[PDB]
DNA sequence: CCTGCATCCGAGAGCTGAGGAACCCAACCAT
DNA sequence: ATGGTTGGGTATAATGGGAGTCGTCTCGGATGCAGG
């Protein structure tokens, strides 16, 4: 909203249209270092004032949303690599 | 139903007292009004504007009265119509509901006249909503205005 | 960090619940009232979940940081970072075991399944209305003995636990017929009118009375309800004994001296069904316990039990009962279904399900084989049974449940909050219960409740009323319901989001701008550009740092000029993305050069407003900003306006000239004919000249001279160069509408100034005389067609950018020659036939003569209404055809003529209603109205005419309404099963191929006709030949893309009979794994060359079908005198049709066999026979004695796809699919290549059925995908075992779209926790293949530049390269 | 479904009580108590653990301390030679009894709690919180004033019924205490409205409290029982638009104070 | 015993923008 | 050491609820019942 100094948003149609013009890292963009990737739109700012070129993104807020919420229903969800061993997403905050 | 009142002009505020809808507490759903409620219905004649509806997805949902419509007691929508006698027209103007409406047959406003007589020998009219031609002999009733 | 390859999700076990959580929620306390501060234990414990602030802990002992983890003695609060308030979670440990309703509730039932329990007995166990048996210790009811897994109700666990009895009132004044303790068979009456029902012995209940003699003669005492009586019936008392207690010493009963006792007038007689034992000393066993036969129960042994039951020590009567009944263990609910889970041993059911697969019946077959799904999916994947029922619930983290307090004081908070709160209140209500040792009933209801509650907390309003919070109706939203759903979690924020550095405004035409360029508003880019502005000012003096540069610009009077200099330096050669909604294909986001403006509104180029769908009449347009160097680079080389010239879905040129531009290329291309001469001969043109000095003939009449035909400015008027012809223009001499003789190119054209000027502009916008005369069409008017022509070929010759150049110059020079034509729009512009009046009076004779025909009777009601439509359909046909015929032969010129033969507006309809008539209305139920409107809206209607027309046009409102709703569904329904097809290989090495069809069969079954030009080039244009082909004396070699010319000399050779179909590369043969190949899949038809490796060819596919629909396929509907939108989904959906046809199921010659009551047809080969009943007002397609093959129609009507596919094949239903979807276009005039189509379809293809498991471990009626059952075909081949057989499938795109391996992608798309349920019981894993699934996870997709094909590509100048090679050969 | 017929059904599945069962169940109770005090003191043991025990075995094996200690400590009270296990005998009867009485009267509640609903509680929490207080008044009856069961039970049912409201009606917890103060506040004010013709001021609200009592604290009051909003409050006629849409996050430093 | 056919239940139904009811007494931990 | 907060008790008799919802259209599967 304009009310509240909102931004636009960047719905399943315009993701669609950015996939079928094949533009990766546009999309990516997007979805990370713009909308939630908190570390990442707060490098992003920083390189940008400083003169450099932003960073690469991150995990997005909402997938760890996602995941914690999925938990909540009991359901055990998690991010391995290519061995399938896990890959902690939520920085060693999480686990005891 | 109670709804921030449009008062962008004076029309904006006179419009919207006169809005009926088919929504709200105890009516119709948007997503599940399908195309019969939706519908100009033939005895909108003379009660519900057949053209001022909304353009999206409420279209035919939200109507307006018409001019000259009146809701009774009873909230049924009452159109007025001049009584035709011998093929002479009177000025005694009944309001009618659409059930009265239907028992009669009614001539368009633009009967040409000499007088107060009808000056033709094929009228345009009403029966049941169907448009026919008749003798001014089988008219009874007369509209009171495009 | 590692980077993540896959996402796993399964079951979680209590332990695994327990381990996650930082402690137990055992307060349903969320903040203090007082303090506004976390409550201890509670949802919100700063010891379970974290701090609110950063490095500080509740107390303060500790406020700085390097105190990770440090938990403060004083408080318990670890210190650290604040939020892993979003991360950490906590758990309530439940009193008794509680079901997941995921697992019940998901028909069919997980827990059922593996239990063998219907719906209804789990809901009634799980609910507590019925008992399941769990060891039957040898019970009988009704006779016959109870075995486990048994249903017991109420009143047989009652009987079967604690036994039976019965007490019966006993009025007063009426004595019973019985003594105290006699036995009692049913129907022996205890009173004149109470007659007992069950066998056993009868003992009194508060006897009203007693007698006792006197050593003897008799007394009576009576008994008030409130003193109790000690001694036995029938027994001794001594003198100083009382016999009646009571409360009072002074109230009490003691016998003066001796005497017996007896008992009268009983208040309730028990009859009980039980065994008695008398004793004289000390007893064994005590009231409440249950014994054997065979058992001591007084006396030292000496008496023993005969039967099991329940034992009561009676010391009035020193006597031991035993209530006959049982020690049987059955339960209620969760905790029941827990202990019938953990005993299950999956191996035994696992043999004994394989033993069952081997039934003859099919049903029991199919009920075997869904039990062994979920059964090995237990198996493989570890999960335990058991672990769907929940013993510890996990509590989500409090910063996903905020309780935040709004800016006006208040406080607002999530419904999880209040789900939580009744879930701790009613477990701690059912602990204080249980340590109470409260009755069963009241156990029960709170066991219920607490099921109850847990429901609400994962899915409310699933089973039952939904929860609401008091005084309002609206339901509590529920985990599930964040879930799932269009505002859910996945479609609402992972799969789109709201972004920075964008903005909106609306839109105005921008004529001046060039076609890569766009106007930006001034405030609208200071602001999308503020950090590279601030660094921008940094460089330069304009501030001092950064904070003061954003200080300067916070206020709108402090901001100076050279900022605006400094912005136009930031944003030197960036490009910006320009979006509108909706965004039906990929051209609906275009990337501009922005051009800063004064104002308020964002300038838009007119070629794009076609691609964008947008008029200004106030739309709105939305701009982002693309960020690093990748971005720029990518919105700069594959999105810039100027590089997106074809369409992607037909090939046509998709920016090109409309409206204005049309119209005055039009207007100077057009040429005047004259009648002033009309045709008059002369025999020298000195004469012709002469007659044309006098006036007799006009300067563009068609005369003849010397035996040919000219004119008089033909011979008048010849010029040396154009440069003269267009000098005499400006003199006045000749108009550029005059055909004078002009010498061009080496060449006397005959022609007029305009066509030689658009010529001139043609070849100075590609700046190539030569090429530009080839491409023009001369001798024509530019209109919509040739110019889409000349645009194309200019393409195909000169590449995008000489077509951008001339597309800017055909955009200037039409808005110029348009303003001075003198275009306009009056009333007298719609010209009126005279020949309409007459149409009308003979039609007023007609209908008269039909009314005669009905009144005599040779007419009956519906063939009268009919003759009356047709006579009217007819009579409109020619008022249109009189319109036109009048524009075309008086006004040439007229402004509506020329606007609809341009191609610039309208079409002929429109023009005959403003001109001739409106023509036939339908009434709301769709039949015709008898009286047509005979006024146009020149003439203007009448009220009634009006009103008539009102139905049609709400109809029209209604179903452009209904329709959007519907292609939006379709569109994403098609993007859902598409979205993994990208080309991923160069060539798969396939041989396999299809047969593209030049001709047709005829409607009428006359004989083999050619195709339309147009579905000849939407089957074959790009494609890949497969085969060598040898037409017309020219080889076109095996893989060779075909082009539009090579197109067109096929349908060349097939017009003089050389080849009847062509062998093509196809999707559909296609044997890449998860995308297609660049041969298999042919052109890119937006750059007219080979598709580059990597581009995401399913979602050009799903956007390509899905735009078309949204509105063009049944935009304003004009209501003026199975199908459509609806086949295409049944088509897509594989549903079968009302009217299905009927097809033979073999080859065989047709008999056709009718009787007066049925009719029958009979398909007869040599070596079988079929015989087909349809209804007897069908409609055949065959004829007798004629020969179909198999699959083959006997009937009109729609071919259901599944038969089609058992009957004929799978190329067969692939190809009828093609062609059915293709017709419902073509009948609309979209044009859409069948690659698209072709893509869908070989995703609808996608699975087998195993009709024979061979020598796997895959069941009979198991549905798998076929790459799958092909690899472990080919190694059990390679292995030596059986193949698998199988047979292949049809399914829709929603169900090959919920079927698909990928779990996230299905979840995100629909039917959410069926997906999640059953991916979790089997442990799926997920390998994040499609791009769906790395939209989610914010991952770079496997398509575009984000493919392994090309993303690890580098570049290296040659001074470096030397330089690495000179340090390799050093080492 | 409609657990509320359910539980009315297995309620109405118990016959009621005559005045001769219900006090013949009362002193039963009362002998099986003092039973209990008798073997606790011959036995040395404590009278809660020897209840318990005996509960134990009364209810069986069907209600899930454990079993070896329960066998262990019931084969020793079988070790007793004479008129001890008569005190056992009547401990089992008095709890027999109690389990009866409080079936038998488990309507009382029902018909007692109907009076409370639409005070944010749902009626069956109502009805588990009346039988709480039921087992209460059956703990703390005596049969000797010759007063009717109902008449003691229905203040304890009364008791539990509002304490549970005053606990558990409030996302945000409030004392017991300050619960009747906004009761008593909003009767007041009710009743000055009522006698006014319009809504009363603070002042006067204040004056009619009595002592103590001023308009600021009225408004703190008044201030704190204001409750909790939800967060998925809709907002417009289209399902698309929240309440917590509109609510930013003040926590998180933003981009521009992080750099 | 098999089969098909009414019957019932649950999950779908375009995008974007804007919009707001008792009281009392007594003891016990917190600060 | 003071308010703030929590727990226990009140004794004629009382003993099975209440708001509600009826203007969606389809489709696909699960299921019980009819026939042979
Ligand atoms: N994406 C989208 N665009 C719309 C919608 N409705 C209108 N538009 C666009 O906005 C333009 C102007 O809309 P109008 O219908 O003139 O007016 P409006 O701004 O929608 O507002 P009102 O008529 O005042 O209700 C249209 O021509 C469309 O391009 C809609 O629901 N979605
Ligand atoms: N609910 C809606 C309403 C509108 N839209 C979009 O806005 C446009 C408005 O056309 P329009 O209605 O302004 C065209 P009209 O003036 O009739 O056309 P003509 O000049 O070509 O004859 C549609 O074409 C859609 O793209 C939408 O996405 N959802
Ligand atoms: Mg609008
Ligand atoms: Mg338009
Ligand atoms: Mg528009
Ligand atoms: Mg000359
Ligand atoms: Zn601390
Ligand atoms: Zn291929």
């Amino acid at each position: 909203g304009k009310a509240q100094f909102g931004g636009q948003r960047f719905g399943e149609m315009e993701v669609w249209a950015l996939e079928a013009y094949g533009a990766a890292h546009t999309l990516q963009e997007m979805l990370t270092l713009k909308s939630d990737d908190i570390e990442g739109r707060n490098a992003a700012y920083e390189a940008i004032i400083k003169g450099e070129d932003v960073p690469e993104p991150s995990v997005p807020e909402s997938f760890r949303v996602l995941v914690k919420e999925l938990q909540a229903l009991a359901l055990d969800v998690q991010t391995l690599d290519e061995k399938d061993n896990p890959v902690d997403i939520f920085e060693g905050l999480a686990s005891k | 139903l109670s709804q921030f009142k449009d008062e962008t002009n004076p029309l904006s505020s006179l419009r919207h007292k006169r809005r009926i809808s088919a929504l709200g507490p105890g009516g119709l759903t948007r997503e599940r009004a399908g195309f019969d409620v939706r519908d100009v219905h033939r005895t909108h004649y003379g009660r519900i504007c057949p053209v001022e509806t909304p353009e999206g997805a409420n279209i035919g949902l939200i109507t307006s009265l018409a001019a000259y419509a009146r809701v009774d007691e009873l909230g049924f929508i009452r159109t007025p119509y001049r009584r035709v006698v011998g093929g002479v027209v009177t000025d005694e103007v009944v309001y009618m509901t659409a059930t009265e409406e239907d028992r009669y047959t009614i001539a368009q406003a633009n009967t040409p006249l000499e007088g107060n007589r009808i000056a033709a020998e094929r009228v345009v009219a009403r029966r049941k909503g169907e448009p026919v031609i008749v003798s001014p002999e089988e008219v009874e009733f007369m509209d009171v205005s495009p | 960090k590692k980077e993540v390859r896959k996402v796993r999700i399964a079951l979680a076990s209590p332990e695994k619940i327990r381990s996650w959580s930082y402690g137990e929620v055992e307060k349903p306390e969320t903040i203090n009232y007082r303090t506004l501060k976390p409550e201890r234990d509670g949802l919100f414990d700063e010891r379970i979940f974290g701090p609110i602030k950063d490095y500080e802990c509740a107390c303060g002992k500790y406020k700085r940081q390097r105190f990770e983890g440090k938990v403060c003695e004083r408080c318990g609060v670890e210190v650290t970072k604040s939020i892993v308030r979003r991360y950490r979670m906590g758990h309530i440990e439940l009193a008794t075991p509680a079901a997941h309703i995921w697992f019940v509730k998901d028909v069919p039932s997980k827990i059922g399944t593996l239990l063998d329990l219907s719906a209804t007995e789990l809901e009634q166990v799980l609910y507590f209305s019925k008992y399941i048996v769990l060891d039957p210790k040898g019970a009988i009811l009704n006779g016959v003995p109870v075995e486990k897994r048994q249903l017991l109700t109420d009143e047989e666990y009652r009987e079967l636990r604690y036994g039976k009895q019965e007490t019966y009132p006993l009025p007063p004044g009426v004595d019973a017929l019985v003594k105290d303790g006699e036995e009692v068979v049913k129907g022996q009456e205890l009173a004149p009118g109470v007659v007992s029902r069950l066998d056993g012995v009868a003992l009194y209940r508060f006897p009203r009375r007693v007698r006792v003699e006197y050593v003897t003669e008799p007394k009576d005492y009576r008994v008030q309800p409130h003193m109790n009586v000690v001694v036995p019936e029938g027994a001794r008392v001594e003198a100083g004994d009382k016999i009646v207690a009571a409360i009072d010493p002074e109230e009490e009963v003691i016998a003066e001296a001796e005497g017996v006792v007896h008992l009268h007038e009983p208040a309730s007689i028990l009859v009980v069904k039980a065994r008695v034992y008398p004793f004289e000393d000390d007893v064994e066993v005590s009231t409440g316990d249950r014994v054997a036969p065979g058992d001591v129960l007084a006396d030292g042994g000496k008496v023993k039990s005969d039967v099991y039951g329940r034992v009561e020590v009676d010391l009035v009567r020193n006597v031991v009962r035993v209530v006959e009944s049982y020690d049987i263990d059955a339960r209620m609910g969760a905790e029941a279904i827990q202990q019938l889970l953990k005993e299950l041993d999956l191996e035994a059911l696992e043999k004994e399900l394989l033993e069952e697969m081997k039934h003859p019946s099919r049903a029991r077959r199919a009920k075997a084989r869904k039990r062994l799904e979920v059964v090995r999916a237990f198996l493989d994947s570890g999960n335990r049974p058991e672990w769907m029922i929940l013993e510890a619930v996990p509590v989500l983290p409090p910063d996903l449940r905020p309780m935040v307090q709004v800016d006006g004081g208040r406080f607002a908070t999530s419904d999880l909050n209040d789900l939580y709160r009744r879930l701790i209140n009613r477990n701690n209500r059912l602990k204080k219960l249980l340590a109470q040792g409260a009755p069963e009933i009241i156990i029960r209801n709170e066991k219920r409740m607490l099921q109850e509650a847990v429901d609400a907390l994962l899915d409310n309003g699933r089973r039952g009323a939904p929860v609401t919070n008091p005084g309002s109706d609206r339901p509590l939203r529920s985990l599930t319901d964040i879930l799932s759903g269009k505002q859910g979690r996945f479609r609402q924020n992972l799969l789109g989001k709201r972004v920075d550095y964008s903005g909106r405004s609306v839109i105005v035409v921008g004529p001046q701008l060039k076609l890569h360029q766009c106007g930006l508003p001034k405030r609208m880019a200071l602001e999308l550009f503020k950090p590279f502005l601030l660094k921008k000012m940094e460089e330069k003096g304009i501030a001092p740092n950064v904070k003061a540069a954003r200080r300067m610009l916070e206020r709108q009077r402090d901001i100076k000029d050279e900022v605006w200099d400094a912005l136009e330096e930031v944003i030197h050669g960036k490009v910006v993305l320009l979006n509108r909604a909706p965004t039906l294909h990929r051209l609906g986001i275009q990337a501009f050069q922005p051009v800063l403006v004064e104002g308020q509104s964002i300038q838009l180029h007119p070629l794009v407003c076609e691609a964008f769908n947008a008029d200004f009449d106030g739309d709105q347009m939305a701009v982002h900003v693309p960020l690093s160097s990748f971005a720029q680079a990518e919105a700069r080389i594959q999105m810039l306006s100027a590089h997106n010239l074809l369409s992607p879905a037909s090939g046509e040129p998709l920016a090109k000239p409309s409206r204005d531009i049309i119209l005055g290329l039009y207007y100077i291309t057009q040429v005047r004919k004259e009648k002033k001469g009309a045709g008059l001969e002369f025999a020298t043109p000195e004469e012709a000249l002469a007659a044309h000095e006098r006036g007799e003939v006009a300067l563009n009449a068609p005369i003849k001279v010397a035996g040919r035909e000219t004119s008089v400015g033909r011979l008048k008027y010849v010029f040396a160069n154009p440069d003269e012809a267009l000098l005499a223009v400006a003199h006045g001499i000749v108009d550029l509408q005059d055909v004078v003789t002009v010498r061009y190119m080496g060449k006397r054209l005959e022609t007029s100034p305009g066509r030689i000027l658009f010529a001139r502009i043609v070849a100075e916008a590609v700046e190539d005389e030569k090429v530009a005369w080839e491409l023009i069409q001369l001798d024509v008017p530019q209109e919509k067609n040739s110019l889409k022509d000349l645009v194309y070929q200019a393409f195909l010759r000169l590449g995008m950018e000489k077509t951008a150049r001339l597309l800017d110059a055909l955009k200037y020079y039409g808005f110029t020659f348009s303003t001075t034509s003198g275009i306009t729009i009056g009333i007298d512009d719609a010209v009126i036939p005279e020949e309409k009046k007459q149409y009308l009076e003979e039609a007023d004779r007609k209908l008269l003569q039909i009314e005669q025909a009905y009144e005599m009777g040779f007419l009956t009601d519906r063939e009268r209404y009919d003759q009356i439509l047709q006579l009217w359909t007819e009579t409109t046909e020619k008022v249109t055809q009189a319109v036109f015929k009048n524009f075309e032969e008086n006004y040439p010129f007229n402004p509506l003529y020329v606007m609809a033969q341009s191609g610039a507006r309208g079409n002929p309809q429109q023009i005959r209603q403003l001109c001739g008539l409106r023509g036939l209305m339908q009434k709301p139920s769709g039949e015709t109205f008898e009286v047509p409107v005979r006024s146009s809206f020149r003439e203007g209607l009448t009220v009634l005419e009006y009103f008539i027309s009102s139905h049609g046009a709400r109809k029209g409102g209604a179903d452009t309404a209904l329709r959007t709703a519907d292609s939006g569904y379709l569109t994403r329904k098609l993007v859902d099963v598409t979205h993994e097809i990208v080309v991923r290989e160069a060539d798969c090495g396939t041989t396999n191929y299809i047969s593209v069809p030049l001709f047709q069969p005829d409607e009428v079954t006359r004989s083999l006709r050619l195709r339309k030009r147009a579905d000849i080039e939407a089957g074959l244009y790009g494609r890949v030949l497969a085969r060598e082909v040898e037409v017309l004396g020219v080889r076109l070699e095996e893989g060779r893309y075909l082009s539009m010319d090579d197109v067109h000399l096929l349908i060349k050779a097939a017009e003089a009979g050389e080849i009847q179909e062509v062998p093509v590369r196809s999707p559909l043969t296609c044997q890449t794994r998860y995308g297609v190949c660049q041969k298999c899949y042919g052109y890119d038809l937006s750059m007219a060359r080979p598709v580059s490796i990597g581009e995401a060819v399913g979602i050009v596919a799903a956007q390509s079908i899905g735009e078309p629909g949204t509105q063009l396929t049944m935009r304003t509907f004009h209501t003026g005198g199975t199908q459509g939108l609806p086949r295409v989904i049944e088509l897509f959906e594989a549903r079968r049709p009302k009217a299905k046809a009927v097809i033979s199921e073999i080859d065989g010659v047709v008999r056709i066999e009718e009787t007066e009551e049925k009719l029958s047809v009979f398909v007869e080969s040599e070596g079988f026979s079929k015989e087909y009943k349809l209804p007897k007002e069908a409609r055949l397609l065959v004829k007798d004695g004629d020969y179909v093959e198999a699959g083959q129609p006997l009937t009109r009507g729609a071919i259901d796809p599944h038969q089609l596919l058992e009957a004929k094949g799978p190329e067969a239903v692939e190809r009828y699919l093609v062609e059915e979807i293709q017709k419902v276009y073509r009948a609309q005039g979209v044009k859409l290549h069948d690659k698209h189509i072709e893509i869908v379809v070989r995703q609808m293809m996608k699975y087998v059925e195993v009709t024979d498991p061979g020598d796997s471990r895959l069941l009979e009626g198991q549905v798998l995908e076929k790459w799958d059952v092909e690899a472990l075909n080919e190694r059990l081949i390679a292995e030596g075992k059986t193949p698998v057989a199988w047979k292949p499938l049809l399914m829709g795109v929603t169900k090959s779209a919920l079927s698909t391996k990928s779990w996230l992608s299905a979840a995100s798309f629909q039917n959410t926790t069926h997906v999640l349920t059953e991916a979790a019981i089997a442990g799926k894993k997920d390998e994040l293949i499609g791009l769906k699934e790395n939209v989610i996870l914010g991952r770079l997709i496997p398509a575009g530049t984000g493919s392994d094909f090309v993303r690890f590509t580098q570049v290296v100048d040659q001074k470096t390269l030397k330089a690495i090679e000179e340090a390799r050969k050093e080492a | 479904s409609d657990p509320v017929r359910q539980y009315l059904h297995e309620i109405g599945q118990v016959p009621l009580l005559t005045l001769e069962e219900e006090v013949e169940l009362a002193r039963k109770v009362e002998e099986g108590m003092e039973a209990i005090k008798k073997l606790s003191e011959i036995t040395g043991l404590d009278p809660d653990l020897i209840r318990e025990v005996v509960r134990a075995k009364i209810l069986g094996s069907a209600r899930v301390l454990d079993p070896k200690t329960v066998e262990e400590i019931d084969q020793k009270l079988k070790s007793l030679p004479k008129e001890h296990k008569r005190y056992l005998h009547i401990a089992r009867e008095g709890e027999a009894a109690r389990q009866h009485l409080i079936e038998a009267n488990l309507r009382l509640v029902v018909s007692i709690a109907k009076k409370y609903t639409g005070r944010g509680l749902s009626f069956l929490d109502l009805i588990q919180e009346g039988n709480q207080g039921l087992i209460r008044a059956v703990e703390k009856f005596e049969y000797k004033r010759r007063f009717k069961f109902s008449t003691y039970a229905t203040w304890w049912i009364r008791q539990a019924i509002n304490r549970a409201i005053a606990d558990q009606a409030r996302t945000i917890r409030i004392p017991v205490h300050m619960v009747e103060t906004i009761n008593k506040l909003s009767r007041t004010a009710r009743q000055l409205q009522q006698e006014l013709g319009r809504e009363p001021t603070y002042e006067e609200i204040a004056e009619a409290m009595g002592p103590g009592w001023d308009a600021k604290r009225v408004e703190e009051t008044l201030k704190i029982a204001q409750e909790p909003v939800s967060l998925e409050t809709p907002i417009g006629d289209e399902k698309d638009s929240f309440y917590g849409d509109f609510i930013p996050d003040e926590h998180l430093p933003s981009p521009v104070d992080a750099a």
